[PDB]
């Protein structure tokens, strides 16, 4: 089992990470419980319990954009599941890799998951639009999954792993990502109305608000967010993070300041 | 600033009144010895690096910074690190507190004054070393005005064009 759960598929994912990516939250739970058992069974080895566990859950050298705790939060439904073919004021993206050129578009969630790794750009046309991605492509955000299992899995991850401390692929700490999500949903969901084409007329997602409320109760998440931009909590991206190649004088100046742009943008 | 240097500079004039690598042949020369600086030693540093102009001759421009061409170089020893005004003022006062913490014998011709307070010894080269960029920037922006003071220290930061301003006057006078 340890080998089978630490083995990586053609996209680098363990079976656990695959269960999360596919919204099979009860399977992810089953495996995650089992992975803790396995790591706790091999305590007789000269490895630390954690190394094995992290190997099975989120292996070393994983691209941060695929870290499970982040992926679980990205797994929302396409707006179309609750707006249907009605036009609401929302953010929209073109996706040139897919021929979704400037007349066409997808909503934020499709751009984040259905078009992950493509050329996508924030579009400049009017925001009053539905999302073409369910019609033009094999849209992976149409399925909600089991909401109660999604929330249970989140709780478990927050206490099982240190993943809350990582920034995503744009330097956003998880909290700064969640609070922007809630602020965006607040505007989009207020446009919702009760009553070959995909299932529409579903109720909008409240997961980001629930997740934000729970994460904010974790000391580690909060400390990790507030200390962001300190010399210890070195932001990997867009933030003077490579310095050793400059001559020593400029280092002794440039080490002295500390960052707050993200902490201020959050607050 | 220009006036307060004048005072210390005058005081300093009252104060002053081999096959070694130290032999004058090996020492850095005109244009090369930066303000209050000590050489990047040419026997330890590559020629390519010691003099980017001697490395690349076409690098000379009329308005290039001298720092490029010859290679980039207690109250004065610690650099201006803090940006805040207030902390610098407070530190200045604390440093000042560190230093705080007929005539029989000499006739006037034997008077030995100096500047000794605020620092234990100030010589203007040190200060030209400390505020180097502010000075160079003043040495472009304020030259027409603060440079009109008699013997204004800004003209010593005068590049090519200052010398050329004298050149036309002298050559046309000779013509
Ligand atoms: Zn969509
Ligand atoms: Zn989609
Ligand atoms: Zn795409």
């Amino acid at each position: 089992l340890r080998e089978l759960l630490s083995a990586k598929d053609a996209r680098g994912m363990t079976p656990f990470m695959s269960a999360v990516s596919g919204r099979a939250y009860p399977a992810a739970i089953t495996i995650l419980e089992t992975a803790q058992k396995i790591a706790k069974a091999e305590i007789s080895s000269s490895e630390k319990e954690e190394d094995v566990f992290m190997g099975m859950v989120c292996p070393s050298g994983t691209n941060p954009d695929d870290s499970p705790l982040y992926v679980l939060c990205c797994n929302d439904t396409c707006s179309f599941t609750w707006t249907g073919a009605e036009h609401i004021n929302q953010d929209i993206f073109e996706c040139r890799t897919c021929g979704l050129l400037e007349s066409l578009c997808c909503c934020t969630e499709c751009a984040r998951v259905c078009h992950k790794g493509h050329d996508c750009k924030l579009k400049r046309t009017s925001p009053t639009a539905y999302c073409d991605c369910w019609e033009k492509c094999k849209c992976k955000t149409l399925i909600a999954g089991q909401k109660s299992a999604r929330l249970d899995l989140l709780y478990r991850l927050l206490t099982a792993t240190n993943l809350v401390t990582l920034p995503n692929s744009r330097g956003e700490h998880l909290l700064l990502f969640l609070v922007q999500t809630v602020a965006r949903q607040t505007v989009e969901h207020c446009q919702y109305r009760p009553p070959d084409m995909p299932d529409h007329d579903l109720e909008p997602p409240r997961f980001a608000q629930l997740a934000l409320e729970r994460v904010l109760q974790d000391w580690n998440a909060l400390k990790s967010m507030i200390m962001f931009g300190s010399q210890e909590n070195k932001d990997p991206l867009s933030a003077s993070s490579r310095i050793g190649h400059l001559l020593p004088e400029e280092q002794v100046y440039l080490n002295q300041q500390s960052g707050t742009i993200r902490l201020d943008c959050f607050t | 600033f220009q006036a307060l240097i004048y005072w210390i500079k005058a005081m300093n004039q009252q104060t002053t009144l081999e096959t070694g690598q130290n032999h004058p042949f090996f020492r850095r020369s005109d244009s090369m010895t930066f303000l209050g600086c000590i050489p990047p030693n040419p026997f330890e540093v590559p020629l390519a690096e010691a003099i980017p102009l001697a490395d690349q001759p076409h690098l000379l421009q009329p308005n290039a910074r001298k720092e490029d061409l010859f290679g980039r170089p207690n109250c004065l020893e610690v650099l201006p690190t803090k940006m805040s005004y207030a902390a610098n003022l407070k530190n200045v006062m604390n440093m000042q507190n560190r230093q705080k913490k007929e005539s029989e014998g000499p006739p006037l011709t034997s008077f030995r004054p100096q500047c000794s307070f605020m620092g234990m010894v100030i010589s203007h080269d040190m200060l030209l070393g400390r505020w180097r960029l502010s000075l160079e920037l003043f040495g472009r922006v304020f030259m027409e005005d603060v440079g009109a003071e008699p013997g204004s220290i800004l003209t010593e930061l005068g590049g090519f064009e200052v010398k050329e301003s004298k050149f036309r006057r002298e050559m046309e006078k000779l013509r």
